[PDB]
């Protein structure tokens, strides 16, 4: 006949349960969008909210440096920006603000298109989580936050028998940083113009560190995603019947 | 003893009937109007109980035997008064009421769980104090309409629910880990049609924990299509996908699930092992046309995922009785063991036309596959009267009853032969404008005559649906003085079917006898006015006989005055003259004077309380001796006699509430 009680069931089911959800993403998005307490590598580092400006760590690769451990510590730290955590807080911000507007809205369609932008913003979080950004990582890294970020990292990342750029291992839903060290090639496999050198992989420091602020919210985002999977498939049914 | 019971017939509604297996006692229970039917031991004992409202759905509670039973805007729990004997009973306990609206569908689950959905899908447990059984509302939530069919598994599962016509199962998973209050976690589970129907398999043996997987969905769409959508813990996480599809082919009308538990409760092991099916749960799928094909899952309740799959088992056919009467919907309650009766399994049938049926199916030849016909045969079939029965009246060969009431609700049985005794079977109603004084069946019951309170003589004709065709009417003078109060089919001096020359008594003679026919309007016959033995009949009582007997040499009426002159008149009556001749075959001068019932039988004997009515009296009318006579702690309610064409008379003496059978004993020679 008519879906349209199944339309208007959401302000009966799914309403008692936007709060629940829109006050768990909120608490979620704080956290990153705050400053909050915060051989092998030496030192530690930092991430203030979303973009991380302290860095004191080093490297240890073999072929880095001529031999020579590359401790390419921070001049005294500089000022960064980090997209990895903006995306997070802007997606929050939306789903936030579609909670807010769209939960009177007296067409279901936009409530239910706002719900589906947020689960898949949440999806594309986590997924951002699982694995390190596309500039983030290595291979296209570009030594970026160890080139120029931290004092001396021309010769300390860039040494003549071979570069040692630096690269953020944030593949354990959390942020890390690590490095690579390669020889001077480009005078393929080794590389085209990694840094303007193309410099052959011959050792690596990887290192592994977890988040403690960063772990809990994307867990929470994690469980908002499962719920709101759940939310969406039932609003789009209602859709799909009519 | 053998004894068959029609309690009520059943209403509509989807769960107005459900069998259940507490204790292995396999209840049986289901609503009939104002009335609650509960089975007991193998359908061998009735309980009855009465509530002053139309009962919507029944539900029995396999942990505890709690039945819980809905009507109007409440629900009624009723429990064992003993929670354990060999013939259970069960009295009223508790009462639910959560708001108005009538309660359409409701179940029940483990300790004392209910779903009780109206429109709103209460949910509830009562089982407190020292056996207050106090209810307490454990979650309430609002429907898109009100909800026509409903489903409760043990344990996280939860609930779930559709709605008449609805496409989408709300399925309501337990989701709060604790808290009385505890919110249900919902999911809509599309299907591309209407739910025909659905249920949750079976595993009992997971308890007291309750907290396990592969609570696997039964779903059956009203695209031919059968559904099993699989289930896990899985942190919630499972599950609304559909695990396993079965098409039925267009013969296919109707399909039933027969689960794991009762194969593994029937099959011994040795037996087990071929087919070798016991890895999952069997479905049956059958057509109006009486064939079926029965079938057996792969890996179906397997806690790791499995490709689920549908492997046929054998290709069965029953007859007409066996599958469906032609019915526009059937209702088949969940399959279960007939108690300790290892290899049947106590198949039933929902017809929607007044009548459960109980197969007794065996499931070794079920699944045979190297075999015949299906060998289902009626057990039991229950159905019941629509109203109330003022009285009973049977056709003289004894293979017609018609049932009247203080109103026009008549109806015209037939008895019919069970595999477990004989049990009635309704084939007309005869509509009547208003109630039937006095009537006789003839035709085997295919033509009927009735005297209607009102004066009127009415003919009906049922060949056949369940109308009763009137053909034939006429009206007396009523005349206020003198009343009919017997009607006697004289018989012709010939066998003839043509017409049924009826002789209404008026009160002190005046035998009005009329030539009713069906093919020619009804007469009038002068003759003749009997003896009226005093001007006043005193508890004139019939002779007839209940076989198929034509002889027309034979007394009809047994007349008695207060005086205890009984005296048995033959019939004597003349086609071409128009008259008829009362002729007083026996007079045996009784030794009582005023008697409470009186009866007697083809086979020349009978049978007088007296006026007291705990002393009965058995006379020869071939001697006018007084053969027997008995002194009962209990009054003589009524009396009446069979016979057959050898001479084998029974006198049933009905008391209060039990009736006892007395049969002729030999003249032993020697002894006494």
């Amino acid at each position: 006949d008519a879906v349209k009680e199944c339309s208007w069931l959401i302000e009966e089911i799914v309403k008692p349960q936007l709060p629940n959800i829109i006050d768990n993403f909120s608490k979620c998005l704080e956290m990153l969008e705050s400053d909050q307490i915060f051989p092998t590598v030496k030192g530690v580092i930092t991430r203030q909210g979303q973009y991380i400006v302290d860095f004191h760590i080093v490297v240890r690769f073999p072929q880095f440096q001529r031999g020579k451990q590359v401790m390419f510590r921070m001049n005294t730290g500089l000022n960064f920006l980090l997209i990895q955590f903006s995306k997070i807080m802007t997606h929050l911000k939306n789903i936030l603000e579609i909670l807010n507007q769209l939960q009177v809205a007296t067409d279901v369609s936009e409530f239910v298109s706002k719900f589906g932008v947020a689960m898949e913003l949440l999806n594309h979080s986590l997924i951002l989580l699982q694995n390190p950004p596309r500039d983030l990582v290595f291979p296209e890294d570009n030594n970026f936050a160890m080139k120029e970020m931290f004092q001396d990292c021309y010769s300390v990342c860039e040494s003549t028998a071979h570069i040692l750029g630096l690269e953020l291992t944030l593949c354990r839903n959390e942020l890390c940083i690590e490095l690579r060290n390669l020889i001077k090639v480009t005078k393929l496999r080794r590389g085209v113009t990694f840094d303007n050198r193309v410099v052959m992989e011959c050792e690596k420091l990887i290192v592994s560190t977890s988040d403690p602020t960063l772990i809990s919210i994307s867990a929470k985002l994690n469980s908002l995603k499962a719920s709101m999977a759940n939310h969406q498939a039932n609003l789009v049914a209602s859709k799909q019947l009519s | 003893m053998s004894l068959n019971f029609l309690p009520g017939r059943p209403n509509a509604t989807p769960q107005t009937a459900c069998q259940a297996t507490w204790q292995n006692h396999t209840i049986f229970a289901y609503c009939s109007g104002n009335n609650l039917i509960i089975l007991t031991n193998k359908f061998t004992r009735l309980q009855t109980i009465y509530t002053q409202s139309d009962c919507t759905a029944v539900d029995i509670n396999s942990q505890n035997g709690f039945i819980a039973l809905s009507f109007h805007n409440r629900v009624l729990i009723y429990k064992p008064i003993h929670q354990i004997m060999q013939n259970p009973k069960w009295t009223q306990c508790c009462q639910l009421f959560h708001d108005d609206t009538p309660v359409n569908c409701l179940r029940w689950s483990s300790d004392n769980e209910l779903a009780i959905g109206s429109d709103f899908l209460s949910f509830w447990k009562i089982k407190d104090n020292f056996g207050v059984y106090q209810p307490i509302l454990q979650w309430n939530q609002k429907q898109p309409k009100p909800v026509y069919n409903v489903i409760i598994s043990q344990d996280s599962q939860l609930i779930v629910s559709i709605g008449k016509y609805d496409c989408n199962a709300k399925l309501w998973k337990r989701v709060s880990i604790v808290g009385e209050q505890a919110i249900f976690n919902l999911t809509m589970l599309p299907h591309p049609k209407p739910i025909t129907a659905m249920r949750w398999k079976k595993e009992p043996d997971q308890v007291s924990k309750n907290n396990t997987a592969s609570h696997a969905l039964y779903t059956l769409c009203e695209d031919k299509v059968l559904r099993i959508w699989s289930c896990f813990e899985m942190e919630k996480n499972h599950t609304v996908q559909i695990w396993g599809e079965v098409p039925l082919s267009p013969t296919q009308k109707f399909c039933v699930i027969i689960d794991n538990w009762i194969i593994r409760q029937t099959l011994s092991v040795k037996d087990s092992e071929i087919f070798d099916i016991s890895d999952s749960d069997i479905v049956i799928l059958g057509s109006m046309t009486g064939e079926m094909e029965v079938l057996a899952l792969n890996n179906l309740s397997q806690d790791p995922p499995k490709p689920m799959t549908k492997k046929t088992i054998s290709h069965k056919k029953v007859k007409k009785a066996t599958m469906l009467n032609d019915t526009r919907y059937l209702y088949l309650p969940e399959i279960q063991p007939y108690d300790n009766v290892k290899g049947k399994l106590s198949f039933l049938v929902h017809d929607l036309q007044g009548v459960i049926r109980h197969l007794l199916i065996d499931i070794l030849q079920l699944i045979n596959n190297k075999t015949e016909d299906l060998s289902a045969a009626l057990e039991h079939k229950f159905t019941g009267h629509n109203k109330s029965v003022q009285k009973l009246v049977r056709s003289s060969d004894g293979e017609a009853l018609l049932t009247t009431s203080r109103f026009s609700e008549n109806g015209v049985w037939y008895p019919q032969k069970l595999n477990h005794g004989v049990s009635l079977r309704l084939q007309n109603t005869i509509q009547t404008e208003s109630p039937i004084k006095f009537a006789v069946v003839h035709e085997l019951g295919k033509q009927v005559i009735c005297l209607l309170e009102n004066g009127a003589l009415q003919a009906w004709e049922c060949p056949t649906q369940k109308q009763s065709y009137l053909r034939v009417e006429t009206r007396l003078k009523e005349e206020k003085k003198i009343h009919p109060i017997v009607m006697l089919n004289t018989p012709e001096p010939k066998h003839s079917h043509e017409r049924h020359f009826t002789a209404l008594i008026f009160s002190d003679g005046s035998i009005k006898a009329f030539e009713v026919s069906l093919t020619r309007g009804i007469f009038e016959v002068k003759s003749d006015s009997l003896d009226i033995d005093g001007d006043d009949i005193y508890k004139i009582s019939i002779i007839d006989p209940v076989h198929q007997t034509f002889v027309s040499n034979r007394p009809l009426i047994s007349l008695i005055t207060k005086k205890g002159l009984t005296r048995t008149y033959k019939a004597i009556v003349n086609y071409n003259d128009r008259h008829v001749q009362w002729i007083k075959a026996c007079e045996i001068n009784t030794g009582i004077m005023n008697c409470t019932c009186i009866r007697g039988s083809s086979t020349g004997k009978l049978c007088i309380v007296n006026s007291t009515g705990k002393v009965m009296s058995l006379w020869d009318l071939n001697r006018g001796v007084l053969e027997y006579e008995e002194t009962f702690h209990n009054p003589i309610e009524d009396i009446d006699w069979t016979s057959t064409e050898y001479g084998q008379s029974i006198v049933s003496i009905g008391f209060t509430g039990y009736a006892l059978l007395y049969t002729q004993l030999r003249y032993d020679y020697t002894n006494n």
